[PDB]
């Protein structure tokens, strides 16, 4: 997206470039969330490495049954937030359960929100850094493309 | 509707404008300072003509639609994922 | 193969019997109201109009045991 | 995918009545904005912490026959409506 948006050096008033940039950034977000759907069942792909220092989800009482798998955990805890039943989002320590895993559908309405958060940080930096400032690029995930997962 | 309409026609501001439109500054009928009242015309202009119109324009006014377009393999994916198996 | 329908069955005297099925004998359930192609087509021939073809076509019409007596499909958000 | 048609208050009567309410009665700020005043950017457990003490003080005065039960509990965020 940044390679395409700094390729817009075509002679234009700065105001025009801000909009034809924000449109492309929103389109890139769209193409990312569309491809996210085709990997909604790969829990290992939607996994975050929590450090032993960071705040961590509480360990389910059945992850203490991995046998010769609890030993692999030395530094990182790989957690995926799944959504059993409804409303509640619970964390699963991915590497403490035998494979292949069976899980409730992955709460992509939580991981994609954080990924998008950092994407909007980068996009707000570039939007307010090359052209005129004053624009916090926000993608309406909750309305435009929330239905795909929740 | 019934409360909204009674407000939109007979609200305190509209009523104040109307009573200021009928207040006189002279008793002679041919030299009266009273002027035509805007109550009904304003009420019809905003609420009533529009409601008579919505009486399928109702859909156009009250639709606020959100149709996301998903073309390609994602359409096939969304189908099996969110519909009873074939 | 998922996703699947989930139904609710009211029994006698009471008891909400929930039933999740992967396939079912719907041919048997609708067999009573299934009109053969010969019948439906024939009625139209001898009887014009789409306000009278339908008139004729309509005029021509244990939890496991209660499955084929009472079903209530349950909305899945 | 038609996944939203506005809501219960998109009727012209509903949208007109809501607009007249603001003009005549006043603006009722949303939950998020009000919580933002008490240094909460939704974090909600951050305020729920200090709130637990007041709630426990209330119960151990008005509802004492179960007093020593919520001395040590952890607020677990479950339901999130934009006003609840």
């Amino acid at each position: 997206t940044l390679r395409r948006v700094l390729g817009l050096t075509t002679a234009c008033v700065p105001e025009e470039d801000a909009l034809t940039a924000r449109g492309l950034m929103e389109d890139a977000c769209d193409r990312l969330i569309l491809d996210a759907f085709n990997k909604r069942l790969d829990a290992e792909y939607w996994s975050v490495r929590v450090s032993p220092f960071e705040a961590s989800d509480p360990l389910p009482p059945t992850a203490f049954r991995g046998g010769a798998l609890l030993d692999a955990e030395h530094y990182w805890r790989r957690v995926v937030r799944v959504c059993p039943g409804g409303g509640e989002s619970v964390g699963v320590p991915v590497d403490l359960y035998p494979r292949p895993l069976v899980l409730p559908p992955v709460d992509c309405a939580h991981h994609l929100r954080e990924i998008l958060r950092e994407i909007e940080l980068v996009f707000t930096g570039v939007l307010a850094g090359v052209w005129g400032e004053g624009g916090k690029f926000v993608y309406p995930f909750d309305d435009k493309m929330s239905f795909l997962f929740a | 509707y019934i409360y909204l309409a009674h407000f939109e026609c007979f609200s305190p501001p509209r009523l104040a404008t109307h009573l200021r439109a009928v207040t006189t500054h002279d008793p002679n009928p041919a030299a009266s300072t009273e002027q035509p009242s805007p109550l009904g015309r304003e009420a019809v202009e905003q609420f009533f003509c529009h409601v008579r119109a919505q009486l399928g324009e109702y859909v156009k006014h009250n639709v606020t639609p959100r149709e996301t377009v998903l073309d390609g393999d994602t359409a096939k994916a969304y189908l099996r994922a969110r519909t009873y198996a074939p | 193969q998922t996703p699947l329908p989930v139904y609710r069955i009211s029994m006698v005297p009471t008891g909400q019997a929930f039933a999740a099925l992967a396939w079912d004998d719907w041919a048997r359930i609708t067999r009573d109201a299934r009109l053969a192609e010969a019948v439906v087509s024939a009625e139209a021939a001898a009887h014009p109009d789409h306000g009278a073809l339908g008139r004729r076509l309509t005029d021509r019409i244990d939890a496991g045991g209660q499955m084929y007596v009472n079903r209530n499909e349950i909305f899945n958000g | 995918v038609l996944h939203s048609l506005g809501g219960d208050y998109v009727s012209f009567f509903e949208r007109k009545a809501s607009r007249n309410a603001l003009e005549h009665f006043g603006r009722r700020e949303t939950l998020t904005e009000v919580l933002g005043r008490y240094n909460v950017q939704p974090t909600v457990e951050g305020f729920a912490s200090e709130l637990l003490g007041r709630i426990v003080a209330c119960i151990e005065t008005h509802f004492p026959e179960h007093a020593g039960e919520y001395q040590a509990v952890s607020v677990r965020r479950a339901v999130s409506k934009d006003d609840w």
